[PDB]
């Protein structure tokens, strides 16, 4: 189906590839090395039940007194 | 309040059936915002009246 | 003070909730197994969220 | 000696994070958002909706008539012109041409 | 399982189940299934069961 050069990369001569750079002495960078930096959200989970509830509770009062 | 719960947790019956009225609870709290802009039509409001004054048809 | 006034503004906003969680907390620390109490207290002292450890 | 303009660790290290991408990491990353919330799923479904929706009512009631109406019964009469739209009676409940 | 321990009042260890006066323990004692009921921890100290976590 197709030729032989196009499977390997090459039609007559295997280039050298440029090895990738790591940089010692620091964590790699890059779009999957992101959680490193970035976990998922634990500090504030409580404040976030008690802002859940009270803009549940403001919304609904200034609501509730518009439709009135 | 623990008092009260730790009484709770010594029934057998009331601990488990005493809280099916509660739904009704936030029912009435649904319901209540519902009615309070409810669009309705006017001349039925005229007509019909819920509970108002005054219409003989009621007797007074 | 301006401590004092914002105490006596906030009063009554802070505490509608506190009823019912003052509710909550006495009716897990009754009806909940004391085994799961003392299990919450370690794994807050191990710096975790035992919310999200019994959630995962 | 160098005469040129030396560039820092640092910068190589956030350039790195920029041209180290290969292609799935760009395909499948912008294929999910785009297909969840694309012409296929969300945002076509929403958009052509509302062209059936709006048809409905501009025949049956008015656009300005329903502009005149309050957002409750706007979203009500809405939500029946999708219903009618969805069920597509006259085209055998198909939605082809 | 683990052990239970008396140590004197004041901050309890974090994990450490308080056995309190009127607590109830279902245990095995030398083969024998038994109930025991705290009555009367003495003064300025406390008991705890310590699992061996
Ligand atoms: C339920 C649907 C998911 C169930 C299982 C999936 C799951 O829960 O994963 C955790 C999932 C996401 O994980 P997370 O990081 O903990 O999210 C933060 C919570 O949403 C942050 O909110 P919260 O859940 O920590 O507390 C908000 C609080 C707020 O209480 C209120 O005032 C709302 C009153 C409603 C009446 O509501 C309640 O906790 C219980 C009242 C009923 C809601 O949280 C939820 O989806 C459950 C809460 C969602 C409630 C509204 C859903 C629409
Ligand atoms: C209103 C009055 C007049 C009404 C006039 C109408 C217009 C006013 C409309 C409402 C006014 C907004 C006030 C709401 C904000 C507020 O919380 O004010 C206090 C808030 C606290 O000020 P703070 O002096 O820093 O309080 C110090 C400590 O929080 C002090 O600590 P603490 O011991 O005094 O406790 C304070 C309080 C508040 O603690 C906080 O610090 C939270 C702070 C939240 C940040 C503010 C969010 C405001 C959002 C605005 C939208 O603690 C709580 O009550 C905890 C609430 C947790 C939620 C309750 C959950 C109930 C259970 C429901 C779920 C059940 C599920 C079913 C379970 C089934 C199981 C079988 O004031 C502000 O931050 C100013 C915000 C502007
Ligand atoms: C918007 C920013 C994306 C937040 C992704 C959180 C993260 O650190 O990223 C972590 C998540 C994966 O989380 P998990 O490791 O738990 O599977 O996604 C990634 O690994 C790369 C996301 C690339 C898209 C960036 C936008
Ligand atoms: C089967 C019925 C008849 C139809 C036959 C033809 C089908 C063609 C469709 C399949 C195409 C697959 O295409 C595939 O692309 C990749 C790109 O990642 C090529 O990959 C090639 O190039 C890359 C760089 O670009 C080289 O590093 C690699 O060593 C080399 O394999 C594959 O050689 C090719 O096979
Ligand atoms: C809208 O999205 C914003 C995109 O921009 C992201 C900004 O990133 C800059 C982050 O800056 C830093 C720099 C260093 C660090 C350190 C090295 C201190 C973090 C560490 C110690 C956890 C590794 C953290 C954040
Ligand atoms: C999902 O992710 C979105 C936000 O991600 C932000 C990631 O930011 C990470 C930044 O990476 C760094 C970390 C440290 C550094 C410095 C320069 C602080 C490192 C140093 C001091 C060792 C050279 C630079 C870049
Ligand atoms: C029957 O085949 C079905 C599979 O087809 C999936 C289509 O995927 C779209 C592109 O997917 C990729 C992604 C990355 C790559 C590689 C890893 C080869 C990219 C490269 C050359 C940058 C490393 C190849 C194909």
């Amino acid at each position: 189906p197709l030729p032989n050069a196009v499977v390997q990369g090459y039609t007559s001569v295997r280039g050298p590839k440029r090895p990738l750079d790591h940089f010692y002495g620091r964590t790699p960078l890059n779009i999957d090395t992101l959680w490193h930096w970035v976990k998922f959200p634990h500090r504030y989970d409580n404040l976030r039940f008690a802002v859940c509830f009270w803009a549940f509770l403001v919304s609904a009062h200034f609501a509730n007194k518009k439709q009135r | 309040f623990y008092n009260l719960y730790n009484f709770v947790r010594i029934g057998r019956v009331s601990k488990y059936v005493c809280w099916l009225s509660l739904p009704l609870v936030f029912q009435r709290m649904w319901m209540k915002n519902r009615a309070t802009g409810m669009e309705y039509d006017i001349d039925l409001e005229n007509y019909a009246p819920f509970e108002a004054k005054k219409n003989p048809m009621h007797g007074h | 003070s301006l401590a004092k006034v914002w105490m006596y503004a906030s009063w009554i906003p802070r505490g509608i909730p506190k009823a019912m969680a003052n509710e909550l907390s006495s009716a897990a620390a009754a009806l909940a197994h004391p085994e799961a109490i003392a299990r919450v207290a370690q794994l807050e002292s191990q710096g975790k969220n035992p919310y999200r450890v019994a959630r995962a | 000696a160098p005469l040129y303009p030396v560039l820092s660790q640092a910068s190589l290290y956030k350039r790195h994070f920029f041209k180290n991408i290969k292609l799935f990491h760009v395909v499948f990353y912008v294929g999910a958002p785009c297909v969840t919330f694309g012409t296929a799923a969300w945002s076509g479904s929403n958009r052509n909706s509302r062209e059936a929706i709006f048809m409905v009512i501009e025949e049956r009631h008015g656009w300005d008539n329903f502009k005149k109406l309050s957002s409750h019964q706007q979203g009500v009469i809405m939500q029946e012109a999708a219903q009618e739209s969805l069920l597509a009676r006259n085209k055998g409940e198909l939605h082809l041409p | 399982t683990g052990c239970v321990a008396s140590f004197p009042e004041g901050d309890v260890p974090p994990g450490a189940v308080e056995c309190l006066p009127g607590q109830v323990i279902r245990t095995k004692v030398n083969g024998e299934d038994v109930m025991l009921e705290i009555d009367e921890v003495d003064p300025g100290y406390q008991v705890c069961w310590f699992k061996p976590d």
